[PDB]
């Protein structure tokens, strides 16, 4: 139901290894921590933050 | 009593629907601060020319049943004009609307430079020139004649009677299509790759959410008029080289197809109300 996640992290930020690989294994469709991802639904749709 | 009143029903739901959300548009635009924006502009100028279309409707409501037109020389004049204007500059401003939101979104640093509410103006009257030098010819050789029953309207080609007509009827569907529609499909061709890979746009989500959602209105409403206006088009040019013959379906379909060129008018301000957040909220509050 994702149009992209662009971003993706182990926050805590320990390191976060985005879509790029840069700030410091990709998939392609149309000691307690938490990774957080950011996305948006479609093209027109803001980019919103998801906490998993 | 039934077909005909059912059609002075129709004239006047659309013309009065029309010219309150055309004069609604205009109002909420005009009388609110942050309404003024490089894109309000050419809304208001939408909105302008799709009332100046509305107006003339219960002309021809009058003109359907008497079966004359009772209202003389001039006014036949500047309706037959109103015609051309509404065509040419409804597709005017939409192309100029699409290379603007173009600026706006593949070309940020620049379209920081020159957006203001200033260029816009000087924008749409360059634009309502351009399609004046072509629309005024029209009321130059438009006239109301004395024909056998009733006295009509009609375009008299001068010297020839059929080499302008012709060239009158190329001459508009190439450039009001294929300049306008063309420049369309490449604006939005790299709107979209634009938009398709960016993380971003202004820096700050909301700024991205903000214009995001003004072109999707935008591609809504240049799509709803494509929609609209190719059929009319695409058939008189059928009817021009291809000769079809009389039937009784082919009749009603090219009235079909030219109300349905009208009642493209109407629908914008709909469109307007739960397209834009700010509008709803105008509409409503007034
Ligand atoms: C080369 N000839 C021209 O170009 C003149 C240009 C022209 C001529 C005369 C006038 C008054 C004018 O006003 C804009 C434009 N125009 C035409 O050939 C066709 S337009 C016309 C014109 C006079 C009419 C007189 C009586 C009845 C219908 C007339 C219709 C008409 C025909 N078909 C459909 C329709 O739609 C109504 C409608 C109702 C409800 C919802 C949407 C639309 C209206
Ligand atoms: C917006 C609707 C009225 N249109 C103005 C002129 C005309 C027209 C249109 C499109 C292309 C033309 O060459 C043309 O001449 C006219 C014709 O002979 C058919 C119906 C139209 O009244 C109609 C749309």
């Amino acid at each position: 139901t994702i149009f992209r996640l662009y971003d993706m992290g182990w926050y805590r930020l320990v390191a976060s290894i985005t879509s790029g690989g840069s700030t410091k294994t990709i998939s392609r469709d149309n000691a307690v921590y938490y990774c957080n991802a950011e996305y948006r639904t479609g093209i027109w749709e803001e980019l919103l933050d998801g906490w998993g | 009593m039934v077909t005909a009143i059912t059609i002075m029903a129709l004239y006047s739901i659309v013309c009065v629907v029309g010219l309150f959300g055309n004069f609604l548009v205009m109002y909420v635009i005009v009388r609110y601060t942050k309404m003024k924006t490089a894109t309000n502009i050419y809304i208001f100028n939408l909105a302008l020319a799709d009332a100046l279309a509305t107006s003339t409707l219960p002309f021809q409501s009058v003109n359907y049943l008497m079966g004359t037109w009772p209202f003389g020389n001039i006014l036949c004049k500047i309706v037959i004009s109103i015609d051309y204007y509404n065509m040419f500059t409804s597709i005017f401003t939409l192309c100029t609307m699409s290379v603007d939101r173009y600026i706006a979104v593949c070309h940020p640093v620049k379209a920081l430079d020159f957006r203001t509410p200033r260029n816009a103006k000087i924008v749409n009257v360059c634009n309502w020139i351009l399609s004046s030098a072509i629309g005024l010819p029209v009321m130059f050789m438009a006239t109301t004649k004395y024909r056998q029953g009733s006295i009509d309207c009609t375009l008299t080609f001068s010297h020839p009677t059929w080499y302008w007509e012709n060239l009158l009827k190329i001459c508009v569907f190439i450039f009001a299509f294929i300049m306008p529609v063309l420049i369309i499909t490449v604006c939005y061709g790299l709107m979209i790759l634009r938009l398709k890979s960016v993380r971003l746009l202004s820096g700050s989500r909301e700024k991205d959410r903000n214009l995001r959602r003004i072109t999707r209105m935008v591609l809504v409403v240049v799509a709803v008029f494509i929609v609209c206006w190719t059929p009319i088009h695409i058939y008189v040019i059928i009817k021009a080289l291809i000769t079809i013959p009389e039937t009784t379906f082919q009749t009603v379909s090219w009235h079909f197809c030219i109300a349905l060129g009208y009642t493209n008018s109407c629908l914008n301000p709909v469109l307007y109300a739960f397209l834009d957040e700010n509008f709803k909220r105008c509409f409503r509050e007034f």
